[PDB]
């Protein structure tokens, strides 16, 4: 920034904060506009050998939703849709604000 | 049998009697519709469309076809007393800017190709 | 309980469909005929509703095709065409119904193609 | 007579001043209004019409009023108090002059008077409305929208039928 | 197989196919179908009669606990008896899973409110009867919420067409807004884009 | 003992123990009018079962929520009146009858 | 993991009491955020002086379309209709048939600017690099009609802005 | 272009006061920068 | 209405300055988008998704995204997934901005509003650099992303995350302790953990009512299994806790966008299966199949197996899901899209019981609103 060194005072006193070192407006150290060319990686697949589509085919491999209990067609233990879901943990870094 | 179950009448003489009390409702309103839009229509030519609206399912011998329908006029008839209907809507029955389209089969015949 | 309805099945009045898409319009229940360029055949296994072709014209700008009747594009499929019949006739739209075409089955021989004394003997491979 | 008519607003015009100004109170004076919508659509039937080439219309309203009663009808119409009082000719012509200065335009004219005070024409060998298939539209049914935005507020929601329509001179 | 295939997870599908067979035990009387997809998802189709007591178990039963309901809405099927498929998703916080319920109805026959079961499907089930037509029974404010005012049909529906009925425009004799049948500049070009060759044998269909 | 149970609209329960009790064998009672056979009726005794022998052998709230695995012991209650709500919905409702009405023949076949 | 964002307590002693009541008969936050507001006044503002002054963009940015051709000067187009198959809008009309010299090429080639959604599936579909989003992006009308460009106001598009294009399409070719 | 501003308006330009036809004293539009110029002015390249 | 977020018709009933029912009319922004998804390709009907919720993009096409990869029983790459949610948490962060500011504004506080408007058009910059769109980018894809990332992008997202919580200690300076905003947001709009579970809430909704729910945390999509960050749990279930709750969403989104960068892997960057995913201009323009592959999928498109999904993720406004139907053709039968606003405003005459109109305001403002996702 260009503001003189008593506004830079000024500034940094009203907001209580040194403003200079983290200025909104960016000044110079972005990327330039122009870049070198990139070379960018081919992928999982590119083999020459051994790359039969058979048996990478995930469209393929799916299958019509599995049939339990159908109407048309002891121990017996209390099941649930899933185990229950544990109690979350307080923050190491910082639990209150 | 058919089997088939009901919305809220049992036979046709029920839904008669919702029907009749639909139409009492709209025939009380109309007068209050004309002077709430500001609508540059009679009370009369509000009652004759509101019968005109109601003649034109008359020949419905389902009792849930004509529950619906009763139920569609008791939507219509609720925006139409809470404002939620402007005057375009409230006009739209009426199709002012409509050019008549003629129904023997040599005014048809002149101008286009639909039967 | 029941009510025990013994008329026939009526849905126009409350479908919302202006009167003249109603009485004036005609459905064609059909499977579709192979494209004649290609072998396939997965595109013959079900039923198709389609509409009547209406008038279009030539947009005085830009020369674009314009249209006026609204069901020009709806198609509809279906399982069987008893499912078919059934939608049209409770939306009631007057339809024509045409039977599947299947390709009869055939007889096949390689041997043939070096017949002895048969007309099916050929020329070349 | 319309919405952007210089008919029926300008008569709604004359009550800011108090009275209604009337040459001869307006009881020799007679009126065939016709709506803004027949007169388009009989010129759109027109356009339409083979048999129309070089003929000549003349495109009049159901009625005729006399002038006295039909403003009596607009100041009922927009719920205002009628003051009419008689103006002779030639005050009226020379109050007409005075506006006429007007760089923009004008309230009322010399020519305007003359033309509100001339009695319509009867000319009952040309073809009118009613041979090019419109149904001509009285005014009773279309003053509401042209007047209602001249009333206050207290009669603002009032209705169509309510303003008893006025006496017509016919036959 | 590795690097572009989607993994499995087992456990969960073993977990979800006993939860269905624990749900379809206890409640006989309703549950018509229990189905596991293979990307572990469950479903359970039921008796249209049965949405309030199956709904009421799922949320309110200790082994259950889906106090929230995700997701309702309906699918239109035109080629069978029962036109539409009525969806809900709910989504259980105390055991981290989710399940889905199915039933069907058609055009006269109501479904009943759920309304006093969950607070959210007041708005959901408006939404369905506003572009469905499908009637719930003692909704407390049933009426149209996303088509304007005085609209005729329900635009979800197979049969009714991309663009409508009627358009609107302003007209300046009458000083309102008016509306007309529909007329396009440039009719919508309908593309035929199905291949002729069968895509996913897993999903062959007997040919009847 | 403790304060503000972190959800909010849920207060505070002092003597949790005795309406645990209270409410599970509330649920038991209801649960006995129920057919013996009727899956619900065996479940939710197993569970209920479950939940009030260990309510009756843990003194400490704390180390009673984390044997239940039920989430801060006023949700604990909320659940078994919950419960108790469905099972006399249940007992009205009886669900436990055979299937009525299978459906329609291609009801549920997708695609098309 | 979660943390608490409202769940402290303030101090009951002499001295913090005292700073509270301070703070509430004094009005001491509302200074602070008084002085905050005079801080963001002696700063420099963020704004530019367009037209003077542009906002930046970048290669791959999509404008206004255009055609291109090839060094040659003949068209690229080849009337694939790829453009017209892929565009989620309904905005490309084609008609075609072959020249005069048997080639292959449009006699219709017409973009919907009011239908456009501009997300520039045209110019990846496209097999020969002759439909693209050109950096152009100040083209507003007085009608609606002069956004229904047809062919020629397209191929004047593409000579008009060829030479950015070009160099656009240079520094992006390598990531598609 | 002066860098010492930063980003946005460091790069500027002062129209001319005639193009093709009209008198451009007063009335300037971003449109009348060529392609060429309009490329290195909104910061696509660094190369002008 | 300025304080309406839009196109709300929002019919209220008051005795004095006190309101008495909310009924909420919607619609005036329904562009029947479901139906018009029937029409098209899977690709085709991607951008809609930009379109629902106008403030939060990627977000929405990382959830149809992740939908459509599950009904194709395919798995995006590495680097896609780390790049798609350093961009869903950049889309938060825009989100957050938006949604507090606009508040604050509706409040009466305007200057928080332009202070950081300018982060989030230094934030469209980076949109723009990937896409080449300011703010309908379409950029996720079900495969992945469309394009790499240009040479010089991480060095400016980081540039501007390490500045970017100063601007957040001036909006909290600004407003955290007034004394004016804590008596326009205290206590305002309260809503219990039962009825907010009941009502069908989520998100900021749930969580300021101490709710300890985040789809991110317990129902994972991407690489969110790979970041640590926390999440902020209110007390009161009022505004106040709800804003301090997106503040500190705001300052995770810095940690969680920082971790990603440290960690963005190399490799392609969409599925290497040329049956989903389009190849790339050189190979299309040099084999055959690749030409063949790029023809069929840029006119047909692919045909996705049938079945029917529930997918959901955690958008910057709460839970949004899409429940996408696959009859086995390369277009969807059905695609219902779930709004968290949808629910939340279905609560709003709940939440304004026994207020004012400017309680009100303030309680459209809590909710996070965009009606593009109401409406739909
Ligand atoms: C009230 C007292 C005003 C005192 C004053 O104007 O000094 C401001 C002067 C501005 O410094 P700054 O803007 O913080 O520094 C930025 C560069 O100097 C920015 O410098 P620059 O390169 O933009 O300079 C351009 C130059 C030319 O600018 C102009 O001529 C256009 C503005 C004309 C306004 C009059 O500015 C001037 O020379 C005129 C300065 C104001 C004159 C009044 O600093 C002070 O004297 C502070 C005074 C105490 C403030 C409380
Ligand atoms: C096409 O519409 C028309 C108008 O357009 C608005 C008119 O004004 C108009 C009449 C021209 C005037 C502008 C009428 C309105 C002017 C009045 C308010 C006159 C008020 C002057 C008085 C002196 C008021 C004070 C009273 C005195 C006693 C002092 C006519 C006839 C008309 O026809
Ligand atoms: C993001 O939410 C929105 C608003 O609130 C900030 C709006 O005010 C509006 C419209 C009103 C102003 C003038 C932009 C829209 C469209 C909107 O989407
Ligand atoms: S940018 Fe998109 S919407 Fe516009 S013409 Fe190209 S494909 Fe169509
Ligand atoms: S512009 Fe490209 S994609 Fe479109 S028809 Fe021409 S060659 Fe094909």
């Amino acid at each position: 920034a260009s503001a003189t060194r008593v506004i830079q005072l000024l500034r940094n006193w009203a907001s209580g904060r040194d403003l200079q070192a983290k200025l909104q407006l960016r000044y110079q150290e972005i990327s330039k506009r122009t870049q070198p060319p990139p070379k960018l990686p081919v992928g999982p697949s590119h083999k020459l050998s051994n790359n039969y589509y058979c048996t990478r085919d995930g469209r393929r491999e799916a299958m019509p939703p599995s049939i339990v209990m159908s109407s048309q067609k002891t121990e017996k233990k209390a099941v649930t849709p899933a185990p229950p879901i544990k109690r979350w943990e307080l923050s190491k870094d910082q639990p209150y604000l | 049998g058919t089997s088939v179950k009901p919305i809220f009448s049992r036979d046709m003489n029920e839904a008669k009697r919702r029907v009749r009390e639909l139409y009492r409702a709209w025939y009380r309103e109309v007068p209050n519709t004309v002077h709430l839009f500001q609508l540059d229509i009679s009370v009369k030519q509000g009652r004759d469309k509101v019968r005109e609206m109601f003649m034109k399912n008359a020949h419905v011998t389902d009792p849930r076809v004509v529950d619906l329908l009763v139920i569609k006029g008791k939507m219509e008839l609720e925006e139409t007393i809470n404002v939620w209907k402007q005057r375009t809507h409230i006009m739209r029955f009426f199709h002012e800017t409509e050019a008549p389209r003629p129904t023997d089969f040599l005014s048809k015949f002149y101008v286009g190709h639909d039967p | 309980q029941l009510i025990a309805v013994d008329e026939k099945l009526d849905i126009t009045t409350l479908t919302g469909v202006p009167e003249e898409h109603i009485k004036t319009r005609k459905v064609r229940i059909f499977v579709p005929a192979r494209n004649n360029m290609q072998s396939g055949v997965n595109n013959t296994k079900k039923w198709k509703m389609e509409f009547d072709t209406r008038e279009r014209w030539e947009n005085p700008l830009m020369g674009w095709s314009s249209t006026a009747d609204p069901l020009s594009n709806l198609v509809l499929t279906f399982s069987t065409k008893e499912d078919a019949v059934a939608f049209a006739e409770k939306n009631g739209w007057s339809f024509d119904v045409e039977e599947r075409k299947v390709p009869k089955p055939k007889s096949k021989s390689y041997g043939a193609n070096f017949s002895w004394n048969k007309r099916t003997r050929v020329s070349t491979k | 007579f319309g919405r952007e008519d210089r008919f029926l607003n300008y008569f709604a015009s004359m009550r800011w001043f108090g009275g209604v100004p009337l040459i001869s109170l307006g009881k020799e004076t007679v009126k065939q209004p016709v709506y803004i919508v027949d007169v388009s659509k009989g010129i759109i039937n027109a356009i339409k019409d083979p048999d129309a080439k070089g003929k000549t219309f003349a495109f009049v309203g159901p009625n005729r009023y006399l002038l006295f009663d039909l403003v009596q009808y607009i100041f009922a119409v927009a719920y205002r108090p009628f003051l009419p009082y008689p103006l002779p000719h030639f005050a009226y012509r020379w109050v007409g002059r005075l506006f006429e200065v007007s760089p923009f335009e004008p309230w009322t004219t010399r020519d305007k008077v003359e033309r509100v005070h001339m009695s319509d024409m009867t000319l009952p060998h040309l073809p009118g409305l009613e041979d090019l298939g419109i149904q001509a539209t009285p005014l009773e049914l279309k003053a509401i929208e042209v007047l209602r935005r001249h009333r206050t507020y207290r009669w603002l929601t009032s209705e169509m039928e309510d303003v008893k329509p006025a006496k017509t001179v016919n036959i | 197989t590795r690097p572009t295939i989607r993994p499995r997870n087992d456990v969960v599908h073993k977990q979800l196919s006993a939860f269905g067979q624990y749900v379809a035990e206890i409640l006989p009387k309703y549950v018509q179908q229990v189905q596991v997809s293979c990307f572990n998802e469950l479903e359970i189709f039921i008796h249209p009669d049965g949405v309030i007591p199956v709904l009421t178990f799922l949320r309110d039963h200790t082994n259950a606990q889906f106090k929230s309901l995700a997701d309702l809405t309906a699918v239109d099927v035109p080629t069978r008896q029962n036109r539409f498929e009525i969806v809900y998703n709910l989504l259980s916080l105390r055991f981290n899973s989710r399940i889905r319920v199915k039933t069907y109805t058609d055009e006269l026959t109501p479904i009943e409110s759920s309304v006093t079961v969950y607070k959210a499907a007041n708005w959901y089930e408006r939404e369905i009867w506003d572009m469905f037509g499908v009637f719930f029974a003692n909704h407390p404010d049933l009426r149209r919420i996303l088509t304007d005012y005085g609209f005729e049909g329900h635009p979800f529906r197979k049969d009714f067409p991309l663009s409508g009925y009627v358009e609107l425009r302003y007209d300046d004799e009458v000083k309102r807004v008016v509306a007309e049948p529909v007329e396009l500049a440039q009719e919508f070009r309908k593309f035929d884009l199905n291949s002729p060759w069968e895509a996913f044998p897993a999903y062959r269909q007997p040919p009847e | 003992l403790k304060k503000t149970t972190g959800l909010v609209g849920l207060a505070v329960c002092e003597t949790p123990h005795e309406r645990l009790k209270i409410l599970y064998t509330k649920i038991l009672d209801v649960l006995g009018q129920i057919p013996k056979n009727a899956a619900y009726r065996k479940y939710t005794e197993q569970i209920t079962n479950e939940k009030l022998g260990m309510v009756k052998a843990e003194p400490d709230v704390k180390k009673l929520e984390e044997q239940l695995q039920g989430g801060q012991i006023e949700e604990v209650i909320l659940q078994a009146e919950n419960e108790l709500s469905l099972a006399r919905k249940m007992l009205r409702w009886k669900p436990w009858e055979p299937l009525v009405e299978e459906p329609p023949a291609n009801q549920w076949k997708w695609p098309i | 993991t979660y943390k608490f964002v409202n769940m402290r307590e303030p101090s009951m002693d002499m001295k913090s009491v005292t700073d509270r009541a301070a703070q509430t008969l004094l009005w001491t936050e509302l200074v602070r955020g008084l002085g905050m507001t005079l801080s963001y006044l002696f700063r420099e503002p963020a704004t530019i002086n367009y037209p003077f002054e542009k906002g930046p963009l970048s290669p791959r940015f999509r404008g206004e379309h255009a055609l291109r051709r090839y060094p040659s000067g003949e068209e690229r187009c080849i009337a694939c209709k790829l453009c017209e198959a892929v565009c989620p809008a309904q905005a490309i009309t084609i008609e075609a048939e072959p020249r005069a010299d048997g080639s292959r090429r449009t006699t219709r080639y017409d973009i919907d600017m009011t239908k456009c959604i501009y997300c520039g599936f045209c110019q990846e579909a496209c097999p020969v690099d002759a439909i693209v989003e050109g950096p152009n992006f100040e083209f507003s009308t007085e009608t609606h009609e002069e956004l229904l460009y047809n062919k020629e106001k397209l191929l004047n598009n593409g000579d008009k802005w060829e030479a950015e294009i070009a160099a656009n399409i240079q520094a992006d070719y390598l990531y598609r | 272009e002066d860098n010492k501003q930063f980003f946005g308006r460091h790069r500027w330009v002062i129209y001319t006061t005639e193009m093709n036809g009209r008198d451009t004293f007063w009335d300037v539009d971003g449109s009348m920068v060529p392609p060429e110029w309009h490329r290195w002015l909104h910061c696509m390249t660094d190369d002008p | 209405h300025p304080a309406a977020h839009g196109v709300l018709r929002l019919v209220m009933e008051l005795s004095g300055e006190m309101v008495r029912k909310c009924d909420p009319h919607i619609g005036l922004l329904h562009r029947g988008t479901e139906k018009l998804i029937e029409y098209k390709t899977y690709l085709q009907a991607l951008p809609y998704f930009d379109r629902l919720d106008y403030v939060s993009m990627m977000c929405n096409e990382q959830a149809y995204s992740l939908a459509v990869e599950k009904l194709l029983n395919i798995q995006p790459p590495p680097r896609a997934q780390w790049i798609r949610v350093l961009f869903g948490e950049i889309t938060r962060l825009l989100n957050h901005i938006m949604a507090v500011t606009t508040h604050a504004l509706d409040i009466g506080a305007m200057t928080p509003f332009f202070w950081m408007f300018e982060e989030r058009e230094k934030m469209f910059e980076f949109y723009e650099r990937v896409s080449g769109a300011r703010m309908h980018a379409a950029y996720i894809r079900p495969g992945g992303v469309h394009q790499d990332l240009p040479l010089g992008l991480l060095d400016d997202i980081y540039e501007f995350s390490k500045n970017f919580s100063f601007r957040i200690d001036e909006l909290e300076e600004m407003l955290t302790n007034n004394r004016i905003w804590r008596n326009r947001t205290v206590d305002i709009g309260v809503v219990t953990a039962e009825d907010a579970l009941n009502y069908g809430f989520s998100g900021v909704m749930l969580r300021g009512s101490g709710i300890q729910w985040d789809l991110r945390k317990t129902q994972p999509y991407d690489v969110y299994d790979q970041v640590e960050f926390d999440v902020p749990i209110g007390s009161r279930g009022d505004c106040y806790d709800r804003y301090l709750c997106r503040v500190e969403e705001m300052r995770q989104s810095l940690r969680i966008i920082s971790q990603c960068l440290n960690k963005m892997p190399p490799g392609e960057i969409k599925v290497d299966d040329a049956k989903v995913s389009p190849p790339k201009r050189a190979e299309m323009k040099t084999s055959m199949e690749s030409l063949i592959h790029h023809f069929k999928l840029y006119t047909e498109g692919y045909q996705v197996p049938p079945g029917a999904t529930y997918t959901a993720i955690e958008a910057p406004k709460g839970e949004f899901g899409v429940y996408l139907v696959s009859d086995g053709s390369s277009r969807p039968y059905r695609c219902k899209i779930k709004a968290p606003g949808f629910a939340h405003l279905a609560g709003l005459d709940k939440m304004s019981k026994g207020h004012m109109l400017a309680d009100v305001v303030a309680i459209i403002g809590t909710q996070d609103i965009v009606f593009g996702e109401v409406d739909r």
